[PDB]
């Protein structure tokens, strides 16, 4: 009989794999403060990491990588890319960002401004959008100053990075949208890919020549559904699933969506996560961990994928909870802690 | 990947390795404190032999 | 030359200390009746290992050591053992009843009716010293003796030799090994109460060194003998430097520069390697870079911990056997550009390395294989704060009832000495967050 | 040198007590005449633990009979071993305690006493050093448990810094004597709660039920009660009287709170005559921590354990040992405390029993023993509250209102036990 506790009940998706791991009769929960446990669905901040792996006889497992906030938060990922050479500052998928600490607190104000500067007397598109991992708070400018004096009124590290101007926009319509990947990393450091992805896209017209209107140029599922008058004209939800889209892919652009933006995707996860590896593994640690991630890419009207941020603790599409929850018991838990096809995943194969 | 400080003789050597540069109680204080726990001993005791007594 | 008194107290300390003399005797040449064939001094001379042993006019060589424990069975095995002849009756001190794992037993009820015995004896070994560097303690946390008197006698040595350093080895308690509940009450207490008189403490956890002898050794449950055999190792490896001729932690201050910048943080991380079965048909001798690169591997630490999370602040790196200076600079080149080796701002990035040409001593019958390099890393993370996170959490579970209070009260502690040793330890932690976290 | 004093009062006591010594006198080699004829060093390593070393190599229990009546004791004197026992250490009168606790506590047994405390005195001034005492009784009796009582509290005033340990038989109607039993338990379990450090409960209805049920014994005797007793103690004091102990230090890590510490005991194996299987540890830990192997008759399922001690004796797989622990706590996790870390505690002994490959004893501080005392307290109830049978009490000087006390005590332990199950 494994036993396992929960420490975060506002996940959807590990009350889902509570609610799996139950049915099958083989795992008792556990009051959230008992130490004599398997399997740990940590909270989301302040994870005790220091006190797993330290109970005779147990073999703990957790659903966290600690320190993969380094690539899970706005400010951290940019600071990650920049200074690590297997990602270099030239890496040709991540937009041109800027660490910018508010005037009221190193600090990329200056080296920011020499590249805007540069673009301005360039002719060339100089659109910029500040943001922060204290949001919801998203600003979208041409202007330098605009854009530093709305971080200043802040209190918070916040990134300025290049807007995508020239974003791929579906038809009919005309509109934004983003892609999320699901990617769930095991014990062994395995990458796996969710076959099921989703993409959140705007009901609302793309409109250049005005940026103070927030909601063609915002694809969050929450923004759409508050400040938009069309949500869910064209898909359920403003959610258009891989089916659609590749079938849209191959009507309009002649191309598949593995072709033309599968491939990237998948690189760029690659690159991410084989980064960071000899820092967060648990290969020879007194505990294991695994955890799922929730990748987010734009596509340009060029179809080259860029990335815009990695979600440490991901919600999925109503859609999809069943099938990549039980997933998760599948290639996460029971690997370790066994019971007495056709994957849903893609192995994305590595250099350990 | 500087070496300072070498220094050898028969049985071994020694060195270092920069790779970057930087950026009481008294006795009288004891004793009154083993002396208060032991009287709270006796105290304790002695309720209890009063206790007994009783 | 300058001396060094090494102090065992209690169970632990005393069978630590037995299996550390033992090995010291088999690296210096000396034989079970003291006899030392190699020194052509007899009755005499300031030679490194001199800073340990004492000469008498026989050719004796005597370890400068004091035993105590409040039960006489454990010192018992040293006055019939196989170096019985090393020691006189003066070294072995022993009462009739132990602290029964209360701290409040040793230090206050027992402690405090023989503490001036074994400060006189400790007197006499200071006598026979021209320059006393200070004193190495070994003991357990759990132990009502080794908390509760040690803590009691690192007090009055601060008072009786102010100007001497004071070195630990502290056994971090590991419930695969120990059938104590209170043991987290003990830990806590005496690490408060000694905290501002120690310069420098080895902690090593009992879960490690557990792990190790089943991991590296195939010793499916491993003995206190098994467990402080390797101990000893790791203690040799550290103390070398004070028995050998070098130029590297050559006296006990140097282990407080060298390695606690902080003076309350002053619990360094020991890594070892390699830990070779000798029942193994015959093992492929490691390079400096692979026991180097080992040393940064969790599974061979002596406190279970994550020092990628953590910041570093000094870093010595002790070698014995067959190392030059080119391989061990190769090996940290190799690693800086694999590990997650983050010092702090304000300490430089680098590494201080000893070598002792002469390989590691392994105990005849013992477990450990013979190597020809082995080296012991003393490292100072904040990492280690997991080990006080974890045993002051459980000190929390455990006094929000007030469980077992009652045992530490009746021997006349008061309840306000637990939460003001709470407390000081909080603030510890608060000392490694501030170090160590952005 | 870690001596301990052991007494035996009353009949149940001394019976008990005898068959006590008949097991570890030849788990030590000691024959009936106090002659070692083992073939083992591991026996004498601390048999000075309870046995005195006389003259010829003769080691003699460190044993004090005690009884207010001389029939018991002369058929222990008669019997297999008594012929080891210390002539001195008999201390007896005539008149008898009528199952009256009064009698054993205020009258007769006060008569008696300070003899009684004359041999103890002079059995612990040739201690080395004196761990503490242990003594055998039932409490529903009147010498044992009234005259038992009474010396715990002089012993604890002479010696007030040595641990107290009890055996003590609770009674229950299913085997019981007189009616008044609960009456002469509820006055005893109070000086317990006061007096000692750790009592072993030892229900008489749990012992009757694993003779009738588990073993197959058709009509048990008192007998077949007291073999699960002998084995029971020889099993809790195995830590005691082999090298790998001390009467405080086991205190120390089972008892968290001084009134809660009365403990559930069990052993395995408990088989019927398929005798000669061998018995893996599987099968050890599973039996050892089913209810139907203990002996407070008190469900552990009903409360949580506070501690758990459980002794393995036999050449087995101590690997093996630690995986079935650690497979019964964490897999009822439950019924353990969250507050007392690392709370269950394992031990091994390479000496087995007589006549068995390995065994297992229990050792439980559980709150489930509120039961225990709330079937006490509720037959002392339904006779109080009628004030029957109270005219044998009053009759030697006792006053309604210390049976009101010794009811509120009783209950307070009830809901002090309570306060920590939840
Ligand atoms: N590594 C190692 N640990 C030991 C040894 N002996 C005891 N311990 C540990 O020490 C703790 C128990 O404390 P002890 O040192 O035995 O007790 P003490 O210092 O003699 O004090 P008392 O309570 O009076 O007996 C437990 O955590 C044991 O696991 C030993 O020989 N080697
Ligand atoms: N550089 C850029 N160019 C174009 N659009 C961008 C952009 N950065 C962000 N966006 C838009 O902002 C939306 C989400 O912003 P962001 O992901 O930074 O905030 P957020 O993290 O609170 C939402 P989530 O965590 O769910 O992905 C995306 O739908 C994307 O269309
Ligand atoms: N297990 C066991 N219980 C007994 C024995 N003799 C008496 N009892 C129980 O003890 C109680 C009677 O007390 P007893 O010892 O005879 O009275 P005492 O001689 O005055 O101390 C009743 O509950 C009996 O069931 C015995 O030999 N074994
Ligand atoms: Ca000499
Ligand atoms: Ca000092
Ligand atoms: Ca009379
Ligand atoms: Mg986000
Ligand atoms: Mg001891
Ligand atoms: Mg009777």
């Amino acid at each position: 009989m494994y036993t396992f506790v929960v420490r975060d009940e506002n996940s959807s998706v590990y009350a889902e794999v509570s609610r799996l791991l139950l049915a099958t009769g083989q795992w008792k929960r556990l009051r959230k403060d008992n130490p004599r446990f398997n399997l740990m669905l940590g909270e989301r901040n302040r994870l005790p990491f220091g006190r797993l792996g330290h109970e005779p006889g147990l073999v703990q497992l957790v659903n966290y990588y600690r320190g993969a906030d380094k690539l899970c938060r706005k400010a951290s990922l940019v600071k990650l890319i920049k200074t690590s050479p297997e990602l270099s500052e030239s890496c040709t998928w991540f937009p041109e960002s800027y660490v910018i600490y508010p005037t009221n607190l190193t600090d990329e104000r200056e080296v920011f401004l020499a590249a805007y500067n540069r673009r301005r007397e360039g002719r060339e598109g100089n659109v910029w959008i500040a943001k922060s991992s204290a949001g919801a708070g998203i600003l979208i400018s041409s202007e330098a100053s605009e854009l530093l004096d709305f971080i200043d009124e802040q209190g918070q590290v916040h990134v300025i990075q290049k807007y995508l101007e020239k974003p791929l926009l579906l038809e009919p319509g005309h509109r934004k949208f983003d892609i999320r990947s699901w990617v769930l990393v095991d014990h062994l450091y395995n990458i796996y890919l969710y076959r099921e992805g989703v993409l959140r896209t705007s009901s609302e017209p793309y409109n250049s020549a005005n940026f103070q209107d927030k909601t063609c140029h915002l694809t969050n599922h929450c923004i759409q559904k508050e400040y938009s008058k069309n949500y869910g004209r064209y898909e359920e939800g403003n959610e258009m699933f891989f089916e659609e889209f590749n079938q849209y892919l191959m009507d309009a652009l002649n191309t598949t969506l593995e072709n033309s933006i599968l491939l990237q995707i998948k690189h760029i996860i690659r690159s991410c996560l084989m980064c960071i590896e000899p820092a967060i593994s648990t290969k020879h640690l007194h505990y294991q961990s695994f955890q799922l991630f929730g990748f987010d890419f734009m596509v340009d009207e060029e179809l080259k994928v860029w990335l815009i941020e990695v979600n440490g603790a991901p919600a999925c599409a109503q859609k999809l909870y069943a099938e990549l929850c039980q997933g998760i018991v599948d290639v996460a838990i029971s690997s370790v802690f066994p019971l007495a096809p056709t994957s849903i995943f893609i192995k994305l194969h590595h250099h350990h | 990947m500087e070496v300072i400080e070498l220094n050898k003789c028969t049985s071994g050597q020694s060195f270092e390795v920069i790779l970057k540069p930087p950026s009481d109680p008294s006795l009288e204080e004891i004793q009154k404190k083993l002396e208060a726990a032991e009287e709270r001993r006796k105290y304790q005791e002695a309720e209890l032999l009063k206790h007994l007594a009783e | 030359m300058r001396e060094c008194i090494s102090i065992h107290v209690g169970q632990a300390g005393v069978q630590i200390g037995n299996a550390c003399w033992e090995l010291y005797c088999l690296e210096h040449g000396i034989q079970p009746d003291g006899q030392m064939p190699s020194d052509k001094t007899i009755g005499g001379g300031d030679d490194s290992f001199n800073t340990f042993f004492s000469e008498t006019g026989a050719g004796k060589h005597v370890p400068r050591a004091v035993f105590v424990d409040l039960e006489p069975t454990v010192i018992d095995e040293v006055r019939t053992g196989t170096y019985r002849q090393l020691f006189h009756p003066e070294q072995l001190i022993t009462g009739k009843e132990d602290a029964a794992n209360n701290y409040a037993r040793g230090h206050y009820t027992i402690g405090k009716e023989i503490i001036d015995l074994v400060l006189d004896r400790i007197r006499k070994l200071a006598d026979q010293c021209t320059g006393l560097q200070g004193f190495l303690v070994f003991h357990s946390f759990g132990g009502g003796t080794g908390s509760g008197f040690t803590s009691l006698l690192m007090e009055r040595l601060s008072v009786d030799y102010g100007k001497k350093s004071k070195l630990e080895f502290s056994i971090y308690p590991a419930p695969q090994v120990s059938t104590a509940v209170v043991e987290p009450y003990n830990s806590i207490l005496t690490t408060h109460t000694t905290l501002e008189h120690s310069d420098c403490a080895f902690m090593v956890d009992n879960e490690a060194i557990y792990d190790i002898c089943r991991r590296n050794l195939d010793i499916e449950r491993p003995t206190y003998t098994n467990l402080n055999r390797l101990i000893s190792q790791i203690v040799s490896s550290i103390t070398a430097s004070l028995r050998f001729d070098g130029a590297l932690n050559v006296d006990l201050t140097e282990f407080q520069t060298n390695l606690v910048p902080y003076p309350r943080i002053h619990f360094p991380l020991a890594t070892y390697a390699p830990v070779i079965s000798a029942e193994k048909a015959y093992h492929e001798q490691l390079s400096v870079a692979e026991i180097t690169n080992a040393c940064f591997e969790p599974a061979n630490q002596m406190v279970k911990c994550d020092p990628r999370h953590g910041k570093y602040m000094a870093c010595c790196l002790l070698y014995r056997g067959d190392v030059v200076p080119k391989d061990v600079n190769a090996a940290i080149a190799t690693i800086k550009t694999k590990r997650s080796i983050q010092f702090v701002d304000w300490c430089p990035t680098g590494f201080k390395v000893g070598i002792n040409y002469q390989p590691p001593t392994v105990v005849p019958g013992g477990d450990l294989a013979k190597v020809q390099r082995a080296v012991c890393m003393l490292s100072n993370t904040t990492a280690i704060a997991e080990a006080w996170a974890r045993l002051d959490h459980k000190f929390d579970l455990m006094y929000a009832k007030r469980a077992f209070v009652h045992w530490y009260v009746g021997e006349g502690m008061e309840e306000g000495e637990f939460s003001e040793a709470r407390e000081d330890m909080a603030a510890l932690e608060k000392d490694y967050e501030e170090v160590g976290v952005d | 040198m870690r001596e301990i004093v052991h007494i035996q009062a009353g009949q149940c006591g001394n019976q008990i007590g005898a068959k006590f010594w008949e097991v570890i006198s030849d788990e030590h080699g000691i024959d009936p005449t106090g002659s070692y004829h083992g073939d083992s060093d591991l026996q004498l390593e601390r048999i000075n633990v309870y046995y005195n070393e006389a003259t010829g190599n003769k080691y003699v229990p460190r044993a004090i009979l005690v009884d207010l009546e001389p029939g018991t004791m002369d058929s222990v004197r008669s019997g297999p071993f008594g012929q080891i026992f210390r002539p001195d250490n008999f201390v007896f009168g005539q008149s008898g305690a009528g199952n009256n606790w009064a009698k054993g506590h205020y009258t007769e047994g006060a008569e008696l006493v300070d003899s009684v405390l004359d041999v103890v005195r002079k059995e612990s001034e040739s201690c080395d050093c004196l761990q503490g005492f242990q003594l055998t009784h039932s409490l529903g009796g009147g010498t044992g448990s009234g005259m038992g009582t009474l010396l715990i509290s002089k012993i604890r005033e002479e010696y007030p810094d040595r641990i107290m340990n009890t055996f003590s038989v609770m009674p229950s109607p299913k085997v019981s004597d007189t009616v008044v039993e609960p009456y002469n338990a509820t006055l005893s379990v109070h000086q317990l709660v006061e007096n000692t450090d750790e009592t072993y409960c030892i229900d008489n209805e749990a012992l009757y039920d694993i003779c009738f049920r588990t073993l197959k014994l058709t009509t048990p005797t008192y007998g077949d009660l007291n073999h699960l007793v002998s084995a029971t103690m020889s099993g809790v004091t195995t830590c005691l009287r082999f090298p790998g102990a001390d009467l405080r230090k086991l205190a120390v890590n089972m008892v968290p709170f001084p009134r809660l510490h009365f403990f559930m005991p069990g052993f395995a194996p408990l088989t019927s005559r398929q005798q000669y299987r061998a018995l893996t540890v599987p099968e050890l830990t599973q039996q050892m921590f089913d209810s139907k192997n203990m002996m407070a008759a008190c469900d552990p399922r009903h409360g949580r354990y506070l501690t758990v001690a459980a002794i393995f004796r036999g050449r087995m797989s101590m690997k093996e040992v630690d995986e079935q622990m650690l497979n019964v706590q964490n897999k009822n996790s439950s019924y353990f405390v969250e507050w007392i870390p690392n709370n269950v505690k394992t031990a091994v002994c390479d000496i087995p029993p007589r006549g068995l490959k390995m065994s297992a004893t229990f050792i439980g501080n559980s709150t489930a023993i509120q039961e225990l005392f709330k079937r006490i307290s509720e037959q002392f109830t339904a006779m109080f509250r009628r004030k029957a049978f109270l005219h044998w009490y009053t009759g030697e000087g006792m006053d309604e209102m210390e049976f009101t006390e010794a009811e509120s005590n009783m209950n307070d332990l009830v809901s002090e036990y309570q306060q920590y199950q939840d």
